[PDB]
DNA sequence: GTTATCCGCTCACAATGCCACACGCGCTGCTCGG
RNA sequence: ACUGCUCUUUAACAAUUUAUCAGAUCUGUGUGGGUGGCGUGUGGC
């Protein structure tokens, strides 16, 4: 079926994003799909601030890495076992077909 | 003293899942009447499981007597049958356990919102596991007055119009749920600073009074005293809201 | 049981839980997921935490009130690592993720200890216990904290300490850590005024012999030679100077006991009212009655108990209670 | 299927209702603190609101919302408004009495289009969309049955903001309890409105509403089977704040009652 | 001119009940649809 | 040829305020439940 099966993966966190990068790839190579690599994109600076009762009148940026991977052989399978497996939470999991 | 509640509360919890079960099927006073007297059917035999021989004061057959004369149980399966009838989900099982004249143990238990407030001598009033304080106020700016209208004494209404009126320029606010007992239980909790009504009936307000005493509150007749074990005419709180309260309600007495 | 309190649903909307059992024979419903017994935690870091899983970090006991508060104690088996910068992570998020994936369950993850004296300590995650007394007949332990702290030690309705309880099994207590926590041991050396007294001058000199009691020191100070030439301090002057001021040590325990006896307040305001003798200040009193108002914060049913007050002469009482306070609605 | 913005709308809601609950078992976090004439604001409900309008911005940066806190939030299609109250009677909710909700109501070209209350601690979900009628948690809301003013019960709010009209509105009352069963005073106008939807009361009747209270219970009793309007029949009740409602023939009946003791200021 | 008066014209509105039986009741170049 | 010479032994805590002695239901498959409206015409009385 249709190739670009391709998710990016943003966090703030690094083991839980290779615990689950291998997973996925697991599935990926395990069901037949065709994985492509992760090829994390450099990890890059994102702005935080402390919104919360601050200190009377702390992370601020954080190194967020990118895990951009991509599956090209979508069997049933695959949606099965993606859908069924399921992930950590502390991850942006926008992904794109197309 | 552990017992009796005990039996109390599995009563309460046996009432409270039969009258929710009912309560989801549809319908558009049969019915209420229905499942008030099958509540009361399974509440009563339950209870004859122990010491079927203290003496039942429901609302309707006056005093089911019995051979043990040193207890009585104070008995509303269902206040403000009104909310039932219309589906309103405010509606509370009353029990009270009262000895020699005077109360002991008393149970209110909420089965929509699943309270369940409990309240005995000394051992204080508890909400499913909670030492209960009343509310906080001293005076009656920023609070709020349970009331409570005439629905069949509607004679008073006019000075009772008046109470409110004055009441109205003191207080902050109103509130009216036609449970007389949850008003009671919600004064306990400090839900709610102030109650007070015309003419209620001891089978209901039994449990109530106890619960808001228990809860470091008093209780009062319309005129101070305390009448309102045969007068009904309530007026409950912790102290300071009673006199902030009195001190401009006992002008207009006509009871 | 199995939901937790306050967690909404709404036909539709995917939902999390713990498969808890597995039923394929039962005539009924045969599967049985649940969000509320404490293994689902477990398993959730299990799904969270990379560290968790691996083996590495292994999640020894955690005790839960849903929606609440939920304590749990890990230890670690590679030295390398510890919980608060990998289990906690980073910034705290990672349990800050469990926690509202489970509705803002509050969690404390508390350092495991495998000393159960400093296991149930640490369990205690929000405290500071300087002052334990460890027995395992009963469970139970002086675990407390500072005097004002201790609400701050019990946390809301018990939590703190009621899952700590469940924790580590081990029953609890609550007193102090500071005050009153000698009473249970160090009861017998701290008297601070007589001990004190007599050492402000002692203290050249030496402490107090503390090899005999002395506490009951009426007969043990009628013994003889032996007891004064073994030690040295309490010389013959000394032992007789201080019978004198035993002689007041005595008087004063007349005079605590004279002055235990004061807070009854019989005033004008509550001696001349209408059915009050000086008798029945006392018996108002006697259940607790300080002041005038007092009197007229209680019904017949609660001023009841009195030796000697029926129904309806304290009826009377309260309406006078309520006259000279709440019916002229003056003091 | 079903309404788009309605969709998005009790997704907000959900959140925030969850946010309220979530909140509602910590009373030492929450204080009082007042605005005006003892409408308290506390933090929740600015907690409540930045998270209501944060999950709109996502669907539409470009609706021009309104809140009793933040005023009117200009967006660059101000053609659709947004109406909101995180909360509504504020007082119950400090007292922890647990009676509250949240209400979104969307309005198209100022004809109010959707709206949804929900209410967290018994969990109810009253919506409702024009053409398309008004939902309790999956059941069809056709009002009270009462036709006449005996036996009926009604629902009502006091003046205890704008005091002057006390006396005016205490009149009024004496003569309706001269016709009607029973009263009920909540203190949440949106949920009282909701209640009307569902029958459990026979009517309503409030003074001195802010027009950002009733945009999410109105369009609710009017796809309800209900009417609402002013104390006179007309429509200026979008700008007195003053609202009666409920099935036809009780209006109409509570209506020709109020008429003769309403003083002037209202008309 | 006004002011009302009446008149020619226009338009609406009524047509026994039953029965029984029979017969019949979208289309057509746009829309869609694969 | 001709932008490119060590920066120096791995994630780096959220938890928090009376208070406690923890405080019976796991059933069914008895069963109702698995062509007309209008028009027109004819004829009859
Ligand atoms: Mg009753
Ligand atoms: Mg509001």
């Amino acid at each position: 079926q249709n190739q670009r099966i391709r998710i990016r993966l943003k966090a703030f966190d690094h083991r839980l994003i290779d615990q689950a990068t291998a997973e996925i790839v697991e599935t990926a190579k395990r069901t037949g799909a065709q994985v492509r690599g992760p090829i994390p994109l450099p990890t890059r600076k994102e702005r935080f601030t402390v919104l919360i009762s601050p200190h009377v009148n702390d992370q601020y940026e954080i190194r967020t890495h990118l895990r951009l991977v991509d599956i090209v052989e979508p069997t049933e399978k695959t949606v099965d076992a993606l859908m069924r497996l399921d992930l950590a939470a502390g991850v942006d999991v926008q992904i794109s077909l197309g | 003293m552990h017992p009796m509640l005990n039996i109390a509360v599995r009563a309460a919890r046996k009432a409270g899942n039969l009258i929710a079960k009912n309560y989801e099927t549809p319908d558009a006073n049969d019915f209420v009447t229905n499942v008030d007297k099958a509540a009361e059917a399974v509440i009563i035999d339950t209870i004859r499981k122990s010491y079927p021989q203290h003496t039942i004061i429901t609302e309707e057959s006056g005093e089911l007597e019995g051979t043990d004369q040193d207890v009585q149980w104070v008995i509303d399966p269902l206040d403000g049958t009104t909310n039932f009838i219309k589906r309103l989900p405010h509606f509370a099982v009353s029990i009270a356990v009262r000895i020699k004249g005077r109360t002991e143990v008393a149970v209110v238990y909420d089965p929509m919102r699943n309270e369940l407030f409990t309240a005995t001598r000394g051992q204080g009033a508890q909400l499913n596991g909670y030492r209960l304080r009343g509310s906080t106020a001293r005076d009656l700016d920023g609070t709020i007055l349970a009331t409570g209208f005439p629905f069949k004494a509607k004679q008073y209404a006019t000075t009772y119009i008046n109470i409110v009126g004055k009441l109205f320029n003191e207080c902050a606010d109103f509130r009216r749920t036609g449970s007389a007992a949850l008003d009671l239980a919600y004064v306990a909790a400090g839900r709610v600073d102030g109650f007070f009504e015309i003419g209620l009936r001891p089978w209901d307000f039994a449990a109530g009074e106890l619960l808001v005493r228990e809860a470091g509150g008093i209780v009062s007749d319309f005129t101070g005293g305390h009448n309102y074990m045969l007068t009904g005419n309530i007026v409950a709180g912790n102290p300071r809201v009673v006199k902030a309260m009195l001190a401009n309600m006992r002008d207009e007495l006509s009871d | 049981e199995d939901m937790l309190p306050r967690e909404n649903f709404r036909p539709g909307d995917r939902v999390r839980g713990v498969l808890y059992s597995v039923r394929p024979e039962a005539r009924g419903a045969q599967l049985f997921v649940t969000r509320s017994k404490p293994e689902m935690l477990i398993e959730l870091f299990r799904i969270e935490v990379p560290e968790i899983g691996e083996e590495v970090i292994e999640i020894k006991a955690a005790a839960r009130d849903p929606g609440s508060r939920a304590k749990i104690a890990v230890k670690t088996n590679d030295k390398r690592i510890d919980p608060v910068g990998a289990c906690v992570g980073m910034r705290g998020a990672r349990v800050q993720a469990v926690s509202t994936e489970l509705g803002g369950e509050r969690i404390d993850i508390v350092l495991w200890d495998d000393n159960p004296a400093q296991f149930v300590i640490n369990a205690m995650a929000p405290a500071d216990v300087a002052s334990i007394v460890v027995d395992e007949d009963k469970h139970t332990m002086d675990i407390a904290v500072e005097a004002g702290n201790l609400a701050q030690a019990i946390g809301r309705n018990g939590q703190n300490v009621r899952l700590a309880s469940q924790l580590s099994g081990w029953e609890l207590n609550v007193m102090t850590v500071d005050d009153l926590q000698a009473k249970h041991q160090a009861e017998a050396h701290a008297a601070i005024d007589a001990f004190t007294k007599y050492l402000d001058i002692d203290e050249d000199f030496a402490t107090v012999l503390v090899e005999e009691g002395f506490s009951t020191l009426e007969e043990l100070a009628y013994v003889p030679m032996k007891e004064l030439l073994e030690i040295e301090g309490l010389d013959e002057p000394t032992v007789e100077a201080l019978r004198e001021r035993a002689k007041n040590a005595l008087a004063t325990i007349a005079q605590a006991q004279e002055e235990s006896l004061g807070d009854n307040k019989p005033a004008d305001d509550l001696l001349n009212l209408e059915g009050v003798d000086r008798d029945l200040a006392f018996k108002l009193a006697a259940r607790g009655v300080c002041t005038l108002e007092d009197l007229a914060e209680q019904g017949i049913d609660d001023l009841a108990d009195i030796e000697g007050l029926t129904d309806e002469k304290a009826g009377a009482l309260i309406m006078a209670a309520r006259n000279i306070c709440w019916f002229g609605d003056e003091a």
